[PDB]
């Protein structure tokens, strides 16, 4: 492939660089129509740079955290981080969602890596291996309510049990219910005067719910977990201006009042370099 | 003798000439086109107004001023009060549909201003509030009246800060969206086709507009010495291929 | 049994090796495609269409008008602008180009600078635009700016131009962080004969200029972009 | 080698190797010939 | 010694994965099959056959009457019954179809509703039945409700009326518990002439209802049900 | 009008059954031609024969 | 590939795709057509 041709003196009646970029296009002009080139090649492909490879290595997604402790009256087993579940969604940490929302609509199948690890903050003797139990639950399931309800049973809902320290993974079909995701939705989810606004509404994706599946022992032990995601077989439709301001929700396109400047004032003039 | 300058675009029982255009844009290089059976779901029939719906109706006329922010459109709320398309709207629980978009605007050849004219699918806008404030429906739902991002921050209502395009992106990014400008001194419209942009084949109209025009002066207007300081605006937009389905009772929305 | 010897990098997790996993779902069915225009499949299809560049920096806080060049009636010989070529950086940073350049360590290939004219048409005016190589300094003086690559733009019904900054490098790949050994050169424009306005009119008129990538372009080793970052996680 | 069943649970795509920028830069109605004037 | 290298996942046990395993029972041979009637193969081949909806909710402890919808002689232009269409909830949950329903996380498909009518033969009725698509009120008159899918059911020899609810929807899949964005119509029947009973005859009559799932139907992304829990182990 | 002058103008043509339009919005709902007045100084705007019998009487 | 040589071992079975649900919703002894009576 030529990167660049062989070009010589021009001295014509057709001009390449003089468009009119009120139309909308931008016309491929290249150095060769304004310079004399020589013959040069591009040794490259843009292998780097296609949406799968962009889309497709882990990036950590969520954050949370569990405790194996005597649950002996507790008298709210979810708030003592008995156990927790995080309402699954891919815009709660922002690395990810910056690239993500290049695009407009996107379809991926989901890899999950979800890495556990344990911390004895309380000068301990000896921890025995627990075992995380990770268990996707559906919207319209029996939400589970103490670490060890009949839903933990799991008979339908697919669950992975995992040890502290190492790695559960295991992949994820594309479950939408239309034929891609919506990065963006300027709508309702009806016509109400008060229902929210965004995508919220759309990407009703139920929760996924971590517990340890260990009693306790004499110390309490907290376990870490992070959850990772890597899209597999990307498809991503109309691109997007990159987002500029900082992000303040889940699902909304809102940035903070009093933000600062984004584009970096010159130290100088307009002529200056 | 055809230049790119010079055109007419007949649709319905509705024409428009213009002898001052910069070519025009079809979005994604695709043309409105109706719904394939490879692609539908629902299984009803659909109904095709054709003529009656697919006119060309031109919304109230705008005035560019030396202090303009700029004007935003959503669709298809726009057309949502238009003839027979309008009627249509309101009575199926969906429908379907891509658009003819010609902002108009001329001057004189002493004139200076340069209007971006863009469309954006999927402009979900952002609260001014910040954090998780949501945006009201009444407020994405201006009507033939659009939104006008030189108004004042309302309660429920979207930011209007321009350099971010009511979204936390910049205004010099909004290139990458199909868009035209309309510069005084070359050009006089700005003519933009839309072919039906969704991740479902159908969609209710009202509680979900899937693009927004955008009209934003980038130049400001500078008129001749002793000019009045000001120019009118106008947008014309004719629905193209639309379908209805799901025939009913008639949606009753907010406000 | 066959016996098996387990190499170092057993049970490793690294964010960027790609593998086969069981599914969670056995045999669900997705969703049909149906068509949707704009698919994208590149980001290098995508930096090839031209933004503009907020190139009059001088404001104090982001405005539409640092999107604007100005342009003064009558002046003579004198400098329309300046900037250096650092696209991860600067007046850069922000356009779409700079913005993707910045997901990636190394970029190589031709720009594309052009500038639309925007006052009355019936003033007129004569620019220069320069690019200095790597290897001399800003240039100073439109003496010293036309010994480089450049264009003379003559203001007519055609009303943008397009300039390229065609790759001069000796070292075929440079780094998107700005980088000495790697730099890129200078942009400059000039008056080359002066903007003239009709009668009854009057004041400043503008430029407005953009850039985007030729197909020439090359972006590798992908990367985190000092664009965005956070301090708490998000919530709904 | 699949050692799945599911089409989810195989590795990543392979390169579109498609490029066509032309949706993107060049949507206009009336094509434009590089060289001949923008606007006749 | 072939060399090998571990992949995160290793040891974790996925309820779901499909592999081999030793059989504990090696060479065991298990009863021959003899033939059985009645052999099921999808949960889709059952949610076709219809089982009564206990539409007539208003009751106070489960009874056998919850079963039946009350029709009233010489009643005019009025109502009969109403519910909204959320399969997954309401009178449609503890029939058949709402129970397997509940198995899966999404749905999509045409519903076939039928009555069949109870009253002396000497009587006869016209009733309308009508299936308002999402985006509108449940309807609150005929006039309102005839505007939508209908059908004028006319009472005689042929005892069950089967209405089908087209599957009319923008998304191709809804949610089984009940969603809003997702959410599919209403259902309502109304008198479109009247009942009329022979003489020597008088009160109540009842129409039965039934639902099943055309073969439209699908059902996808399996999940735990709400329909049933526990707080210990049961023992013999 | 000078040539240097511009100017943008809707016809509207109301066929029988409602009454003469009263402002741009409602002539715009019918027969109509934006005329962009340019170089070509005239604008052809055609009443189409609109209507249930075949002939009017001129009176 | 097998690699156990008892037949529970293996792994799921794979889609009846029999499908027919006549057995449960028209076990009638004289066939009913559609559309036609149903009592005659
Ligand atoms: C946009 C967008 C895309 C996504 C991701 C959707 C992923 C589908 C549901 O994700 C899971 C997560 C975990 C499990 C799981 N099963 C057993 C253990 O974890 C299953 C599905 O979220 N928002």
């Amino acid at each position: 492939t030529v990167a660049s041709i062989s070009s010589g003196p021009k001295h014509t009646q057709k001009v390449p660089i003089l468009t009119a970029n009120e139309t909308g296009a931008t016309m491929p002009v290249l150095p060769s129509d304004s310079i004399e080139t020589r013959t040069t090649y591009m040794h490259f492909n843009g292998s780097e740079t296609d949406v799968e490879c962009f889309l497709g290595r882990a990036a950590c997604v969520h954050v949370t955290e569990i405790q194996n402790k005597d649950a002996t009256g507790i008298d709210n087993h979810r708030e003592a981080k008995l156990f927790n579940d995080w309402k699954i969604s891919l815009s709660s940490l922002v690395q990810l969602r910056k690239k993500l929302e290049l695009f407009t609509y996107v379809r991926f199948d989901s890899e999950y890596t979800i890495l556990a690890t344990a911390s004895q903050p309380d000068s301990a003797n000896y921890s025995s291996n627990l075992v995380v139990q990770a268990m996707y639950v559906p919207p319209g399931a029996p939400n589970p309510k103490e670490w060890d309800d009949y839903t933990w049973q799991s008979a339908s809902n697919p669950s992975v049990f995992f040890k502290v320290g190492d790695t559960s993974r295991f992949s994820v079909p594309y479950v939408g219910l239309a034929s891609a995701y919506n990065c963006f939705y300027d709508g309702y989810s009806h016509d109400d005067a008060e229902t929210q606004y965004g995508i919220t509404v759309l990407n009703h994706m139920g929760s996924m719910a971590f517990r340890i599946v260990n009693e306790h022992d004499e110390h309490k032990t907290l376990v870490k977990i992070r959850v990772y995601h890597r899209a597999k077989h990307v498809e991503a439709w109309i691109p997007r201006a990159p987002r500029a301001l900082p992000y303040t929700s889940i699902g909304r396109t809102n940035y903070p009042k009093n933000t600062e400047p984004v584009i970096k004032k010159r130290k100088g003039d307009i002529k200056s370099y | 003798g055809y230049s790119d300058r010079v055109q007419q675009i007949t649709l319905g029982n509705s024409t428009i000439t213009t002898q001052e255009a910069a070519n025009a844009v079809v979005c994604y290089a695709e043309w409105p086109e109706y719904l394939p059976d490879v692609d539908a779901s629902d299984v009803n029939k659909t109904s095709k107004p054709d003529t009656s719906v697919c006119r060309f109706y031109t919304l109230d006329s705008k005035t560019w001023t030396t202090g303009s922010k700029g004007w935003c459109w959503k669709l298809p709320d726009a057309l949502k009060d238009m003839g027979v398309f309008g009627q249509n709207m309101f009575f199926h629980s969906l429908g379907r549909s891509g658009y003819t978009v010609h902002v108009q605007c001329n001057a004189t050849k002493f004139h200076s201003g340069c209007l971006l004219v863009v469309v954006i699918p999927e402009h979900q806008l952002a609260s001014h509030e910040g954090g998780n404030v949501s945006v009201k429906y009444t407020f994405t739902h201006p009507g033939e009246r659009g939104i006008d991002l030189s108004s004042a921050n309302e309660v429920g209502g979207p930011v209007k800060d321009v350099l971010y395009n009511m979204n936390g992106t910049l205004l010099g990014n909004l290139l990458i969206f199909p868009h035209q400008f309309i510069n005084l001194r070359t050009n006089n419209t700005a003519t933009i086709v839309i072919p039906y942009i969704n991740s479902v084949p159908i969609d209710s109209m009202t509680r979900h507009n899937n693009v927004s025009l955008m009209v934003i002066p980038i130049a400001p207007l500078t008129v001749p010495t002793g000019a009045t300081p000001s120019l009118p605006i106008t947008v014309t937009i004719a629905p193209m291929c639309t379908e209805f389905s799901g025939i009913r009772s008639k949606s009753i929305v907010p406000q | 049994g066959l016996p098996t010897t387990t190499l170092p990098g057993s049970g490793q997790f690294l964010t960027t090796d790609d593998r086969q996993s069981p599914s969670a779902l056995p045999n669900y069915e997705p969703t049909p495609r149906i068509h949707i225009p704009g698919k994208v499949h590149n980001l290098l299809e995508i930096i090839q269409v031209d933004t503009l560049i907020p190139m009059n920096n001088t404001h104090t806080k982001d405005e539409v008008n640092s999107y604007l060049i100005p342009l003064n009636a009558n002046r003579q010989n004198e400098q329309v602008f300046g900037t250096n070529l650092f696209i991860g950086d600067g007046v850069f940073k922000t356009t779409l180009l700079g913005e993707i350049v910045q997901y990636y360590t190394h970029w190589s290939g031709s720009l594309r600078f052009s500038l639309m004219y925007t006052g009355p048409a019936l003033s007129s005016a004569k620019l220069i635009l320069a690019y200095t190589p790597p290897g001399a300094r800003g240039p100073q003086d439109r003496r010293e700016a036309m010994l480089g690559t450049h264009v003379v733009w003559d203001i007519g019904l055609q009303s943008t131009i397009v300039m390229t900054i065609p790759w001069t490098s000796g070292v075929q790949f440079r780094y998107t962080d700005p980088d000495t050994y790697t730099s890129a050169g200078f942009l400059s424009c000039w008056y080359q004969t002066s903007l003239i306005l009709p009668p009854e009119t009057t004041g400043q008129v503008y430029l407005l200029s953009f850039i985007s990538a030729c197909p020439d372009f090359k972006l590798r080793l992908m990367k985190d972009t000092q664009t965005i970052s956070q301090t708490v996680a998000l919530t709904e | 080698i699949n050692y799945y069943k599911d089409a989810a649970s195989t590795s990543s795509a392979g390169q579109s190797l498609s490029m066509d920028p032309s949706k993107f830069t060049e949507p206009v109605k009336d094509l434009m010939l590089k060289g001949a004037p923008a606007l006749n």
